[PDB]
């Protein structure tokens, strides 16, 4: 539903892989690089028309697991499941819904895991 | 031509034509509706069920991926008397290079 | 339950006269995953005591279970090529990957 | 370096190439729990009631 | 730029007494991955007439390299191992992994 944007889509994808291979690298006792990279993540999906995020500053208790988990499933979603060839080759209703669920559950898991 | 060179009768099959030096192969395969075994991403919409003519390549337009290949398999149910049969089979289809694909919709 | 087919692009060609230095060009790639979701199956018991006064329509039954599959698998191979028909392509594998072709065509059938 | 910006990166992907696209190495190398041994064997006498009662 | 390790988890024994049926349960796994960025590079060049003109000296420059490599995989060893202090195991997987330790001895007045 809201990526509908040709040649910009790859770019999504593309960050959203470059963060769940930078990211979830560096699980291993999350600090303030982790941080800013997501932070800087989140900014450019400001920019891109989704929704909207706060900075953080920390991270609190065991949701990094989830924060993690859910990397790794906006990584296997963009790339491969709706960009890239699959079951469906183009993007429509359904994988761009599916899309941007997935980014809202990122979003909910780095708010939820982020003080 | 001459299918057979005696009696009267006509034998055709509808097979291949070759038209443009490539050959007509006919099926009867195509979809109407939604309703696919493999449901929530091969629903067939209204506008894709007017694509009935597809040019590809026979080598490089489409990939099947198999985790378990086609599987008939007799168990006996002791619990209910039953010989049930299951016959399952799990796989996925994909179009690798969607470019060498040529549909035709056509309009009514 | 993925499978991987990897994309790569092409490259120009250029020319050289005497002492012209030669230029060097780069070539973009990218990824294709295919993921394997459900499974197709049919189930068919028979009582016991319908098999002891009857002779087997086992193997019978298993051929019209081929038949149906293959069917399926036809089928399903069709929606993939028909529902790639409006597939654009990126920017940085175009010479070499094009955009999915639509034809329209209008017939009176009746 | 004298190419820069017009190397091909093998497996790094994108529009200017700059995205992480890796074959992630897997050896068949699962850890788990540490296993533990009970010692309670030699400690209490052992009786059977298999079968029996 | 990428290696993978899989984890698992732990089950947990329960109890049936005569004709309760049993209840299953499963048993959640994640993965961790190690990624290549940078090479590491030691690069002295030698003119030839400087060469030419004095003795060889390139045994002792290897030595020097290998120490300074050695210097910086031991220490690169001991920067990850003093990091991964803070991981804070995934709730999914307790039981089989704890987290890491990290002890204050406040008590170190040199």
């Amino acid at each position: 539903a809201a990526k509908a944007k040709d040649k910009q889509y790859e770019i999504v994808g593309k960050a959203q892989n470059l963060l769940k291979q930078v990211q979830p690298l560096y699980n291993v006792g999350f600090s303030t690089t982790a941080l800013d990279l997501l932070n800087a993540y989140f900014t450019y999906m400001q920019a891109q028309g989704f929704a909207t995020t706060r900075a953080g500053t920390g991270f609190v208790s065991d949701g990094a697991k989830l924060a993690r988990l859910d990397n790794m499933l906006d990584q296997v979603s963009k790339t491969g499941y709706v960009v890239l060839t699959g079951t469906g080759a183009p993007i429509g209703e359904t994988s761009g819904t599916a899309f941007d669920t997935s980014f809202t559950a990122l979003r909910a898991a780095f708010l939820a895991a982020t003080t | 031509k001459d299918w057979g060179d005696a009696n009267a009768n006509g034998y055709k099959e509808r097979r291949a034509v070759l038209m443009n030096g490539i050959p007509v192969v006919e099926c009867t395969e195509f979809p109407d509706a939604g309703t696919h075994p493999l449901g929530s991403a091969y629903t067939v919409t209204a506008d894709d069920a007017k694509c009935r003519m597809v040019t590809f390549s026979k080598s490089r337009t489409l990939v099947t991926v198999e985790a378990k290949p086609f599987t008939s398999r007799i168990w006996d149910d002791e619990q209910n008397f039953a010989n049930v049969l299951d016959c399952y089979a799990m796989y996925q289809v994909g179009e690798r290079r969607p470019d060498t694909a040529a549909v035709v919709k056509f309009n009514e | 339950n993925t499978y991987r087919i990897d994309r790569l692009n092409t490259s120009s060609v250029k020319g050289r006269t005497s002492g012209v230095a030669l230029e060097p060009t780069p070539v973009r790639n990218d990824k294709m995953l295919i993921v394997v979701d459900t499974v197709l199956y049919i189930r068919n018991p028979i009582d016991y005591q319908d098999d002891w006064t009857a002779p087997d329509f086992l193997t019978e039954m298993g051929q019209n279970n081929g038949s149906e599959f293959a069917e399926v698998f036809d089928q399903a191979h069709l929606i993939q090529l028909i529902k790639g028909r409006s597939w654009v392509a990126p920017a940085h594998l175009k010479p070499a990957f094009s955009d999915g072709i639509e034809i329209e065509a209008t017939i009176d059938s009746d | 370096t004298d190419y820069a910006g017009n190397l091909t990166r093998p497996h790094w992907g994108g529009a200017a190439s700059d995205v992480d696209i890796h074959l992630e190495v897997y050896q068949n190398e699962v850890d788990t729990r540490f296993q533990y041994q009970a010692m309670f064997l030699g400690l209490s006498s052992q009786r059977s009631v298999a079968d029996r009662s």
